[PDB]
């Protein structure tokens, strides 16, 4: 099984701040790297569908990229209601794993 | 035709589901609907 | 062939639709329709026939020291599926604009056809159609599809009925 | 619009068989040619990803549970199920089940998980 | 009495793009793209493919105590690693 | 349409000029004008919209004993660009020829859609006009250019003015 | 030009044959031909220019342990060979086509431009030719090939002998 | 249809040079830009070419043999010749002469022999 | 000289069942592999054109593949009419030469 490892586990920023939320896989799963928001009680939500490209109806704020195993979510001018876990999905093998997810609190 | 994502059965010049091929396959191509028109323009009245 | 087609004719593409005392009715053009659809048939054809087989390609492993060798590899392979995909999408773009400009044409060309035929024999009438300045029957109907109109047959009954 | 929505009992006793079903609806299962994803969230805990059926029926597992699951699917109904038998406490969680996507790739269909349903909290107890 | 001149109609839902047009209604049209799949494993003309199973190609090769299942297996159509 | 555009038209792709005892003047067609401007509209994003974007891509250093990897880098470089020159300048060749024929096409309509309506109630001229058999005013002129010409209200001064 | 060329016909690509009381014969119309000519000569050029001058290349060995790297070069040359087979081959048809419909377009072009010039002079036969309701001699031939056709000078006779 | 046909002896004496003639009808040996071939079987064995002559008369041989043999061609009558000097047991065969064709492929024209003629024999004794 | 090397020499097999024939190259000859079918009494007929075609006229019977040194003839449902000897031809260089020739014998 591919391993996905999120950092940091948990991650403060104010509103207006820059949050960078990195994921390192341990092996090369090129493009295949969704990532998703949670609310708290809800289904995640589709972020990020190819490492580089949004889901519509995804606010521009939300972007990220990456390479073989090395990649990144970013998110620009943190509003209130990004407060979510996020989590990095692979989808180049058939065991789909999920890294444990980073808990971003606001302020 | 075999991919690994599994087996094609078709005739069609175009695949769009695996780069990788073993057999006598269709040429993968990045899109989503390649179709042509052999009809009129559908209009009545 | 102004303001839409006939969903009520279904053995062709192209054809004639008809009134007369004797009932009226709907028939193909089977010149028209069976050139069309050769013509069509070969493009398709032609379109398949220039795209050759995808024989059996799988792909490489590189060593941690052959970085370079690994991003060649797949920039040859990126390239060349970017290359296809626009070679692909933009032929079917082509033919697709030339195959209804194709179809316009054939149904004008009945029209004209049939006009020229008529001459003074019938009042143009501006919708795709004419109207006989004589009486005329099934046996002149099927004259006039077949291209075999006799003009002068009917010259002096249309100058009276024109008047 | 494409909707999914889970059902289940939201209990089950230790050794029990726990049995949900989502209802695809805006969609359909017999004709799309995706994916169709069970998943589960442990209170406290990531996402899991319990197993895939195809259109074709073809099934997939988790290989960690893989002797315990069973994932089947019935078009006439659009729905999709989902059976873990042996149901202990670890099996807590929210049970979500979802449509995978794809848009073609470099490399292939990259899929991704869009329609993820709202989820089912089952607990196990006596 | 008249002679009206025209063509085919459907109800056909079948669209094209074109240069100047997008999404074109069309009468008759030809699929080009496919897109479905069999998503197993299948034999190819009747012969079945070598499954490592857990096995890395130097596993296999080198005679891996895990891969023993393998030391019989002297044809295929292809394999799957 | 006929020997050259008109310098005076501004509003507009293609249109009519008038004259009359009330003032003459120019005026466009929009129909034909937003119909041609979509059209053309559409094919440039076409050709925008199938060519991608250039994402980053550097150069490689190679060693002495690396020759071999330098020209296999630098082929596949060269000739990947030497293709995609040659689709993006047939590309615009093939769209300009059409471009033009389109735009021809779209002027010869407008003078057949008069043509229609006057029938016998004007003089087609042969250099892409007609001339009134009967005296005509704003209305009419403005009836001719939106399709709705009544031709027989003014058969019967035609005929008395053609002799 | 309905239902064939003219064999008779050497000095041009299209023309026109008259019949009078001076003896017939054929001439070449010289607009019509070197349009058509200097319109075909400049596309056959472009296709030519189009594609480039192939430079020295030389294949290259490998070793016994360089069998990636040859089946890399191997697929690079492949690649472009099947994509410029495909460039040329499909340029070729694609003109073809155009080459052909041009054709026909000029030599329809010349029948309107005389069939505007005599109007009610002559009878349409429809067989892409015109009978006189007048005599005509060499000169008045000559006028018509000419784009100088007189109709008033012939309106009288002509309305004498149709009746 | 091609047809190749190939005429000679059938007997030639030790030291004696032996000569054939093929007629080539249906084609045309100085239209085609194809390699005309001759080629031979000795009893009991496999085949052996023997050199090939081109529409520009240049001519090609099986180093072998080559101090031996003389190709020729004369194209106004269609025929292809060969010749081999002091004839010995070792050459008796079947002679055959043969058109080779083409279609272009990766890696340059790729050639085969198609047109094969009957086969005269030969029989080299005193 | 590139030599081919065919094997086995003689082969004998019932009608209906698969003949396979093989040829090595000393040499990588590429695409540039021909296959023939001689009867006795008969020149050669050619079968296979590139390593993997046919020549028109030939039964579909006959197949064949390769790469730069190994290449494979194959007879599916053998008949009595396909009793020949094979032979292995390159026509990549100019010494063109033939393989010894496989005697397929049947029953
Ligand atoms: C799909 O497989 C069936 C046999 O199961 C065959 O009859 C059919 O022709 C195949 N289809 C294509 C190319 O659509
Ligand atoms: C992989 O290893 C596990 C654990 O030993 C075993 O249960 C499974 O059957 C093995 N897989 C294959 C394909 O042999």
């Amino acid at each position: 099984d591919i391993q996905m490892t999120q950092s940091p586990s948990s991650l403060s920023a104010s509103v207006g701040d820059r949050v960078t939320i990195t994921c390192r896989a341990s092996h090369n799963i090129q493009n295949f790297l969704n990532w998703y928001q949670q609310k708290p009680g809800k289904a995640p939500k589709l972020l990020i569908y190819a490492a580089s490209t949004l889901q519509s109806g995804v606010p521009s704020r939300f972007s990220g990229s990456g390479s073989r195993t090395d990649f990144t979510l970013t998110i620009s001018s943190l509003q209130p209601e990004d407060f979510a876990a996020y989590y990095c999905q692979q989808s180049y093998g058939l065991p789909r794993t999920f890294g444990q997810g980073t808990r971003l609190e606001i302020k | 035709c075999q991919t690994p994502q599994g087996a094609i059965n078709s005739s069609l010049p175009f695949q769009n589901v695996h780069p990788v091929t073993i057999g006598e396959c269709p040429k993968y191509v990045r899109s989503a609907k390649l179709r042509m028109v052999t009809g009129l323009r559908n209009i009545p009245s | 062939f102004i303001e839409g087609g006939w969903t009520g004719m279904v053995d062709g593409w192209y054809g004639y639709h008809h009134q007369n005392e004797q009932g009226s009715g709907y028939a193909a053009d089977q010149k028209s329709t069976q050139n069309a659809i050769n013509g069509i048939t070969n493009k398709v054809n032609s379109v398949i026939e220039k795209m050759n087989t995808q024989f059996t390609a799988v792909g490489k492993e590189f060593n941690k020291l052959e970085r370079r060798m690994e991003n060649l590899n797949k920039k040859v392979d990126d390239g060349f599926l970017d290359i296809w995909t626009y070679n692909a999408e933009l032929l079917v773009l082509l033919e697709n604009e030339r195959t209804l400009d194709f179809h316009d044409s054939n149904v004008k060309n009945l029209y004209e056809k049939v006009k020229s035929q008529l001459k003074n024999n019938a009042k143009e009438i501006g919708n795709g159609c004419f109207e006989f300045y004589h009486k005329c029957n099934n046996e002149c109907m099927e004259s006039v599809k077949n291209g075999t109109y006799d003009y002068p047959k009917y010259s002096e009954e249309s100058k009276l009925n024109r008047e | 619009q494409v909707q999914l929505r889970e059902s289940g009992p939201g209990l089950v006793k230790p050794s029990q068989t726990l049995s949900l079903t989502c209802t695809v609806s805006g969609d359909s299962i017999s004709n799309g040619g995706l994916y169709w994803n069970w998943i589960r969230q442990r209170p406290g805990r990531g996402l899991e990803w319990i197993g895939y059926i195809y259109y074709n029926g073809v099934t997939t597992y988790n290989p960690s549970l893989r002797s315990r699951i069973a994932i089947s699917l019935e078009t006439a109904k659009n729905q999709l199920s989902l059976r873990l038998s042996s149901v202990s406490a670890a099996d807590t969680a929210i049970y979500y089940c979802a449509r995978e996507g794809w848009v073609p790739d470099y490399g292939g269909r990259n899929y991704y998980l869009d329609f993820w349903g709202q989820g089912t909290l089952v607990t196990v107890s006596s | 009495d008249t002679i009206c001149i025209g063509y085919h109609a459907n109800n056909s839902t079948d669209t094209v793009d074109t240069v100047l047009e997008k999404n074109v209604t069309v009468t008759h049209s030809v699929n080009l793209l496919e897109d479905s799949h069999n998503g197993k494993l299948c034999l190819l003309k009747g012969i079945a493919p070598l499954q490592l199973g857990n096995c890395s190609v130097a596993g296999w090769i080198l005679g891996n105590p895990e891969c023993e299942l393998l030391i019989s297996k002297e044809s295929w159509s292809y394999i799957v690693e």
